[PDB]
């Protein structure tokens, strides 16, 4: 999901 | 912020604080409403972001004109056209000798307009109700407070609470289907042009319930023949008092034949046949239209 | 609805001009990336469904999205601050209620601070001049389904479907209006489900044939096509629900026809 960092 | 000298506060509403001011380089008046933003909790309120958004598209004379919005760090500013008074305080007012049949046709017909070209933008304003019309004295009248409105590019989601107005609420609403419709604005201003003739209020309700009520008390429980499909809408009780419409010589009396006949076209139950803005103008009831001025 | 319509379907089309990023945004944009972009998107559809939110709502969203980042470079520890605030400002523009700032702040693991996502919010703000009732693929799908004859949810779920496919890729969704998206979308679901086309009665009105789609047609297909194995999942998911009618996982057509 949902609750997340993004890294990119 | 600096170039405008607030005159006098006229009235609260959605967020905060509404200023008559005046723009010390150019003379023009104006009606400031300052929007708190101290917001260390949401940020800018929905009813702003709305009100902005879609006055901004909106620009027609029975709409009333927002002229700039200004934006600190801590406080947002809404700049409008500055208007007398409202169309709550003008009855008021006007109550005991009442309003001249030939000033509300020009106010209904007024409102028709600028609902008309909301409508027409997939604008629905949702609270139509005097104190959120506006009148000057060259004697127009103008939609304002569009803090609830919304644009219906796809179908607007009924609020499960309802925190707006009972009085000019529409049937279908009380009742619990999913959507609202333009059905409900013509229906809301419906209601406000019965309240300019009779000098008072049709459905003053006391609750979603007591609502109901009063609206089927003048106008007569609805049945399926009416209302395709009443019956089976979620707040629809088979226990509903069935009482008969009555005649609406009887409800408002001062008014001409093809005044009623709108009236009742605006108050129809089923939202399908409830008369569109557009069609209410070209009705006859407006072929006499003149423009009168209120005596203020 | 029944008198506006085609006012409103006017209306749409000359507004969907003027909300439109740029479409040579992103290889202007020094620090991100069209893939960047699309790991974002996804995440807002993940976002979407957490918190159970209307599809125009993340429509909006990316629309802001796209028009922030065609005036404003931003780097990438700071896009998903800039969804966030796209998300949370849709939110408040076509939900009920929307979430509480809180939760917004919650779901990036609390990576940004209120006061920053509240910060972002105005900018975003100031950066559109306001400007936040864009037309969107979502609600032109939803004018185009009044013309099936006659209607079919699978169709519908489809079209959405692929509708929300084209959010994720910039290239080359954003060289196409929403309203020609949202006639692809719909022919493709249209031709996947009941093998039927983009119907007389809209070509009349949107003055598209259909030979004028087939371009942006095309990519969609292609897209549909190769979605199973898109880098990014979270819509193939969502449209999987039952509320949904499993749509996502039918199978594409290989072609088209034309
Ligand atoms: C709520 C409102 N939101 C807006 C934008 C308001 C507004 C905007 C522009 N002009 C005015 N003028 C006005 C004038 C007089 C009155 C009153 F209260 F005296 F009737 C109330 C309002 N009011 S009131």
């Amino acid at each position: 999901a949902a609750a997340r960092s993004l890294i990119f | 912020m600096e170039n405008f000298q607030k005159v006098e506060k006229i009235g609260e509403g959605t967020y905060g604080v509404v200023y008559k001011a005046r723009n010390k380089l150019t003379g023009e008046v104006v009606a400031l409403k300052k929007i708190r933003l101290d917001t260390e909790t949401e940020g800018v309120p929905s009813t702003a972001i709305r009100e902005i958004s879609l006055l901004k598209e909106l620009n027609h004379p029975n709409i009333v004109k927002l002229l700039d919005v200004i934006h600190t760090e801590n406080k947002l500013y809404l700049v409008f056209e500055f208007l007398h008074q409202d169309l709550k305080k003008f009855m008021d007012a006007s109550a005991l000798t009442g309003i001249p049949l030939p000033l509300i046709k020009s106010y209904l017909f007024q409102l028709l307009q600028g609902l008309a070209f909301c409508h027409s933008h997939r604008v629905l304003h949702r609270d139509l109700k005097p104190q959120n019309l506006l009148i000057n004295t060259e004697g127009a009248i103008k939609l304002a407070d569009f803090g609830l409105a919304r644009a219906f590019g796809v179908p607007v989601r009924t609020y499960t609470h309802e925190v707006v107005t009972l009085w000019y609420r529409a049937p279908e609403i009380l009742l619990g289907c999913k959507y609202y419709s333009t059905a409900v604005d013509i229906w809301s201003l419906g209601c406000i042009f019965a309240e300019m003739v009779t000098r008072r209020a049709l459905f003053p309700g006391d609750s979603e319930i007591d609502q109901l009520f009063r609206i089927f008390r003048t106008l007569g429980t609805p049945d399926e023949v009416v209302w395709p499909g009443v019956t089976s809408m979620p707040d629809y009780k088979p226990s509903f008092p069935k009482w008969a419409r009555q005649d609406f010589s009887k409800v408002v009396p001062p008014l001409d034949e093809d005044g009623r006949s709108l009236l009742s076209q605006m108050l129809h139950y089923d939202p399908n046949k409830r008369i569109s803005a557009k069609a209410a103008l070209a009705h006859p009831f407006f072929q006499d239209v003149t423009k009168p001025v209120p005596h203020l | 609805v029944p008198d506006y319509h085609e006012d409103i379907h006017t209306y749409l089309r000359e507004m969907e001009v003027k909300c439109k990023p740029k479409v040579g945004y992103m290889k202007k944009q020094p620090d991100i990336t069209n893939s960047m972009r699309a790991i974002l998107v996804d995440w807002l559809v993940e976002v979407g469904e957490e918190y159970k939110l209307q599809n125009e709502t993340l429509h909006l969203a990316v629309n802001y999205i796209d028009r922030f980042l065609s005036s404003m470079s931003v780097l990438r520890g700071k896009l998903q601050l800039v969804g966030t605030a796209a998300m949370l400002l849709a939110s408040k523009f076509e939900e009920i209620y929307p979430p509480e700032v809180a939760e917004f702040v919650y779901i990036t693991d609390d990576t940004y601070t209120k006061k920053q996502v509240l910060r972002m919010e105005h900018l975003v703000l100031k950066v559109l001049t306001f400007d936040l009732a864009a037309p969107t693929v979502n609600q032109f799908l939803t004018q185009y389904f009044l013309h099936q004859q006659p209607a079919n949810c699978k169709v519908e779920s489809l079209a959405m479907f692929l509708g929300e496919l084209s959010l994720i890729d910039a290239d080359p969704y954003l060289k196409y209006l929403p309203s020609v998206i949202a006639g692809a979308a719909f022919h493709l679901a249209l031709y996947t489900v009941t093998g039927q086309s983009w119907p007389e009665s809209l070509i009349r009105k949107t003055g598209y044939t259909l030979e004028s789609l087939k371009p942006c047609l095309m990519d969609l297909h292609q897209t549909y096509l190769k979605a199973p194995q898109h880098a990014q999942q979270s819509i193939r998911e969502k449209y999987k629900n039952s509320k949904y009618h499993g749509v996502s996982l039918l199978n594409p057509p290989e072609t088209l026809n034309l």
